[PDB]
């Protein structure tokens, strides 16, 4: 493939640099229409800037945390985080999330990777040995309400179990409703006056939800989650600008009120280096 | 080799090599020549 | 029961690895794809698409007024507007071409950078936009910016004009984050004649300019922008 | 002896020509066309209106004034009550449409001044607000009026900031977004092509606008010497290849 | 193949055994032209010498460290070592670079293992299992702050996660910006007159950043890094005379002063064997 | 799922050992690679180079 | 020795997985099927015959 | 596969939805028998209600 | 790939793909056509 | 076999068996032959 080709003086009535921008075109101008140019090869494909390799690589999107300790007495397990949940959702985590609404429609499986860790802060004789539940909580399945719900059963639920310090991997096909996911929509869930706006409405997906199986020990254990998310079979349409101030809110284009300019103000004249 | 059953498991897909601005670049009605004037 | 080895890297999580996983949900079907105008398959598609450059830069808060480069009558011999090009940075840096490039470590290429003139029909200019490949301070006076890349633009009923920046270098990638030996020159631009405006007319006209990447353009190595950062999780 | 800059379109009954065109875009290089089948997932037989939905309808001018920031009109909302258009999105579960977008604003060889025209697909607005406060359903169905960027902040109403596209983008960028500018010196209208764009086949029209046209001054207007300050900017779009489905009893929206 | 021919008596006009060295050559001569030999084969290839072979083992490249402690009142955690970071570079250790140093340019991919050890130099009641999260951090990304920064997420930058104790190996393409890196520049990065010379300013490669992911517990936990490079698909132009001198800096060729004489006094005479 | 037996070994690094990791940098493309008079094969090309040798220790 | 490595997800027990095991009772020989009138394959197949709703509710 | 096909108005002496439940059958009554209908396919195969997928986690 | 010898070893088994609902909608004795009359 | 998609990921490289000291031993302009007087 040529990069360049060899091209030397001109002197027409043909003039491919003079255009009118105003028809929306970008007339696709080349060195070679206004110097003289000498052939050179692209040895390049563009490989690495296909879309399904730029989403393709593992981004974090959620970091939760639940402890293992006596129940005993404890009002509200949820509350005591001897389980938690998670409001499944990518754009809450902002580096991949800026990425990913550079498009307006996307599509795509997922590949998860969640690696747990554990944490003893305060004396203990030793490191105990935790495995992991977590289950997947779809929009209409009991959410569960103690740590050890008949919920747990999970008998039509995917749940898979590991050690904490290790991780757990496995993939979910592309489950919207629709043809693609809406990276935003400019709607409502129906016509009422006070209903919520954005894509929250849309992007309706249940929760996810962590637990230890273990029974307690002497000592507490912090177990910290970290779920991570490889977007494979990417398919992405409609280019929009890409996100200049910083964001607020999980799936409103909201910005903060007295933000900073975000473009580089000068340091000397518009005439500077 | 698939060691699985369903698509969603296999790896990353593998390079569009499609590439084609011209949806984005050059969305005009009626087509412009380089070289032509633009406005005639 | 067959013989294996475990390597030294056996348990490690690299995000950057494609494997095959197992589907949680087996033999779900997804719903069918139906046609949607757009499709992006490579990011070099999108920033041959040319966005606007605040150049004017010169303001204190952000405003609709740092797109426009003002041009003033009759001047003779003086200069328009003068920037780096470390596309990385500076001006460049909140473009679309500005905004992709700082995903990657490296770019090559050329860049395509246009004038679109405003002012009153009636009105007439001849410009000189220069190039200033790197090895020399960007140019103090039309002298020095004329024995470079150059175009003389003579602005008529043809709103625009489309320089290049042609790829001049020794090394073939420069890095996206400004650096020295990696630099790639100056752009500058001078009356070549002077803007006239007509009887009955005042003031200044402005200049909008825009920057897209030219076909020959390579970006590699990705990496995170500096451009998006955050203090704690968000949530709805 | 055909220019760029001359042109007519007839749609139904209404036509229009303009003498100085800057030709014309179609959005990602696609034409309108009609749901077809192996799309489709509504089993309903759709009603299409034809000539009597697909015409020009010419919204109420703007005035553009050396103060002007800029003005927003969504789409189907804009033509929520142009004649059978209008009906038939009430009227109906379902419907679906391209449009013609021709934007107008003429001046003389002494003024200057530039407007930017520019469809974006799924224009999600930001609350000026901050944090998650949402933006009420009226203040994104502004009907024919469309939203004025200048105007005040309003409580439950999108933020109306120029430099940043009502969103948290820059203005410069719009560029991405199919466009094409209106600059006195060279062109007196703009015209965009726009094909139905949405992750479903057919969506509701009054829950959901799927583009916003936007127009917005940035070479700001310059008049000639003791000219009067300003000048009108009219809209008029026209439905296109309009299909209405899941026909009953007449949709009743807030406000 | 022959190692040697075999070749008898010779009273010639033609003295292979006188030549000029002036001329900058190193004449062919062999054990043939100036003794009667036998027959004799070589047995072997000369595959141990091969410049793949000589550059690609793993040596270590790189000892850095890192712990794991409360980080509750730290203002400067890169400080605290409650993470850390390299200036990526390959002349910082000596034993690989003389080896390198043999060449001018050089050109390879290359393997890395990371090997990851803790030491719990403190009374602690028990070892706990730390992963280890080493991300590259290009020149050009943000350099994380924090133990646990929104850079950490990592959404567009490679990094891997192993536990201590382990190992962790990948492998990176050849990054260099030009066709191979240098192992010499006598240049600048521009014609200033106070900029720093040598190759640090061309052998700009931006730094890897190590941290650990779990919370801490009751006791501190020092975890220790060593970083293996192994040459892969090797390229060497241009052989230099080996490095004499001890070396003082990264990326100069600058000896100490007051150095010692390298060359092995005689104990005796020339004449001495 | 196939069943294995781990051998002696397993998990060793050896720093002389020669097998295929995963690339860090999927998909990139290196520099071209142009021509530089010079290139070295085997250190069996260079040491028949003569060079001097301080025979005069003495000092 | 055949050279591995093991990757992310080693050793995870995930309810939905579908893989070989050992057989606890090797060579054990299962009764015979006999035929039994109304074998059910897709859930598909019964949401089809229609069943009465308590539309009367307000009980 | 064809989900639903394309149907006009009828006006006939074939009238398939008045049935006799009594019989004990479900009658194979489809929205084509009643409205105006269009073709749709169904991009589907009923995969995940097997009973072998049912039962089988 | 087999790798044990028992066939309760080998994986879940494959879709049906056999679906009739008649057994269970339509078990009357004497034929019913849609559109003809219920009862004669 | 490669089990990687890259080419970076692959084993070491395997010997040049390519060996050719003559750039290094004997870059004179004018041949010289063994034998034959080094100066005439
Ligand atoms: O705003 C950013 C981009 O917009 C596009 O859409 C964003 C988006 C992404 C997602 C994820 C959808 C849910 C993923 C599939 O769900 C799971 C999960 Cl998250 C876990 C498991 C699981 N099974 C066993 C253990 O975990 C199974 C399923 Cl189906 O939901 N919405
Ligand atoms: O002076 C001695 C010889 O001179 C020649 O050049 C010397 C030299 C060698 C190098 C190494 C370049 C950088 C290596 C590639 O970088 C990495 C690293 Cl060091 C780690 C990871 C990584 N990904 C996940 C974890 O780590 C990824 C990349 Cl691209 O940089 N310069």
């Amino acid at each position: 493939t040529v990069a360049s080709i060899s091209s030397g003086p001109k002197h027409t009535q043909k003039v491919p640099i003079l255009t009118a921008n105003e028809t929306g075109a970008t007339m696709p101008v080349l060195p070679s229409d206004s110097i003289e140019t000498r052939t050179t090869y692209m040895h390049f494909n563009g490989s690495e800037t296909d879309v399904e390799c730029f989403l393709g690589r593992a981004a974090c999107v959620h970091v939760t945390e639940i402890q293992n300790k006596d129940a005993t007495g404890i009002d509200n397990h949820r509350e005591a985080k001897l389980f938690n949940d998670w409001k499944i959702n990518l754009s809450s985590l902002v580096q991949l999330r800026k990425k990913l609404e550079l498009f307006t429609y996307v599509r795509f499986d997922s590949e998860y990777t969640i690696l747990a860790t554990a944490s003893q802060p305060d004396s203990a004789n030793y490191s105990s040995n935790l495995v992991v539940q977590a289950m997947y909580v779809p929009p209409g399945a009991p959410n569960p309400k103690e740590w050890d719900d008949y919920t747990w059963q999970s008998a039509s639920n995917p749940s898979v179990f590991f050690k904490v310090g290790d991780t757990s991997r496995f993939s979910v096909p592309y489950v919207g409703l629709a043809s693609a996911y809406n990276c935003f929509y400019d709607g409502y869930s129906h016509d009422d006056a006070e209903t919520q706006y954005g894509i929250t409405v849309l992007n309706h997906m249940g929760s996810m939800a962590f637990r230890i199986v273990n029974e307690h020990d002497e000592h507490k254990t912090l177990v910290k989650i970290r779920v991570y998310h490889r977007a494979k079979h990417v398919e992405a349409w409609i280019p929009r600008a890409p996100r200049a101030l910083p964001y607020t809110s999980i799936g409103r284009t909201n910005y903060p009120k007295n933000t900073e300019p975000v473009i580089k103000k000068r340091k000397g004249d518009i005439k500077s280096y | 080799i698939n060691y699985y059953k369903d698509a969603a498991s296999t790896s990353s897909a593998g390079q569009s090599l499609s590439m084609d601005p011209s949806k984005f670049t050059e969305p005009v009605k009626d087509l412009m020549l380089k070289g032509a004037p633009a406005l005639n | 029961g067959l013989p294996t080895t475990t390597l030294p890297g056996s348990g490690q999580f690299l995000t950057t690895d494609d494997r095959q996983s197992p589907s949680a949900l087996p033999n779900y079907e997804p719903t069918p794809r139906i046609h949607i105008p757009g499709k992006v398959h490579n990011l070099l598609e999108i920033i041959q698409v040319d966005t606007l450059i605040p150049m004017n830069n010169t303001h204190t808060k952000d405003e609709v007024n740092s797109y426009l480069i003002p041009l003033n009558a009759n001047r003779q011999n003086e200069q328009v507007f003068g920037t780096n090009l470390f596309i990385g940075d500076g001006v460049f840096k909140t473009t679309l071409l500005g905004e992709i490039v700082q995903y990657y470590t490296h770019w090559s290429g050329s860049l395509r950078f246009s004038l679109m003139y405003t002012g009153p029909a009636l009105s007439s200019a001849k410009l000189i936009l220069a190039y200033t490949p790197p090895g020399a301070r960007g140019p103090q006076d039309r002298r020095e910016a004329m024995l470079g890349t150059h175009v003389v633009w003579d602005i008529g009923l043809q709103s625009t004009i489309v320089m290049t920046i042609p790829w001049t270098s020794g090394v073939q990638f420069r890095y996206t984050d400004p650096d020295t030996y990696t630099s790639a020159g100056f752009l500058s631009c001078w009356y070549q004649t002077s803007l006239i405006l007509p009887p009955e007319t005042t003031g200044q006209v402005y200049l909008l300019s825009f920057i897209s990447a030219c076909p020959d353009f390579k970006l590699r190595l990705m990496k995170d922008t500096q451009t998006i950062s955050q203090t704690v999780a968000l949530t709805e | 002896g055909y220019s760029d800059r001359v042109q007519q379109i007839t749609l139904g009954n209404s036509t229009i020509t303009t003498q100085e065109a800057a030709n014309a875009v179609v959005c990602y290089a696609e034409w309108p066309e009609y749901l077809p089948d192996v799309d489709a997932s509504d089993v309903n037989k759709t009603s299409k209106p034809d000539t009597s939905v697909c015409r020009f309808y010419t919204l109420d001018s703007k005035t553009w004034t050396t103060g002007s920031k800029g003005w927003c009109w969504k789409l189907p909302d804009a033509l929520k009550d142009m004649g059978v258009f209008g009906q038939n999105m009430f009227f109906h579960s379902l419907g679906r449409s391209g449009y013609t977008v021709h934007v107008q604003c003429n001046a003389t060889k002494f003024h200057s001044g530039c407007l930017l025209v520019v469809v974006i697909p799924e224009h999600q607005l930001a609350s000026h607000e901050g944090g998650n406060v949402s933006v009420k359903y009226t203040f994104t169905h502004p009907g024919e009026r469309g939203i004025d960027l200048s105007s005040a902040n309003e409580v439950g109403g999108p933020v109306k900031d120029v430099l940043y596209n009502m969103n948290g983008t820059l203005l410069g960028n719009l560029l991405i977004f199919p466009h094409q500018f209106i600059n006195l010196r060279t062109n007196n209208t703009a015209t965009i092509v726009i094909p139905y764009i949405n992750s479903v086949p057919i969506d509701s029209m009054t829950r959901h606008n799927n583009v916003s046209l936007m127009v917005i001054p940035i070479a700001p207007l310059t008049v000639p010497t003791g000219a009067t300050p300003s000048l009108p900017i009219t809209v008029t779009i026209a439905p296109m290849c309009t299909e209405f489905s899941g026909i009953r009893s007449k949709s009743i929206v807030p406000q």
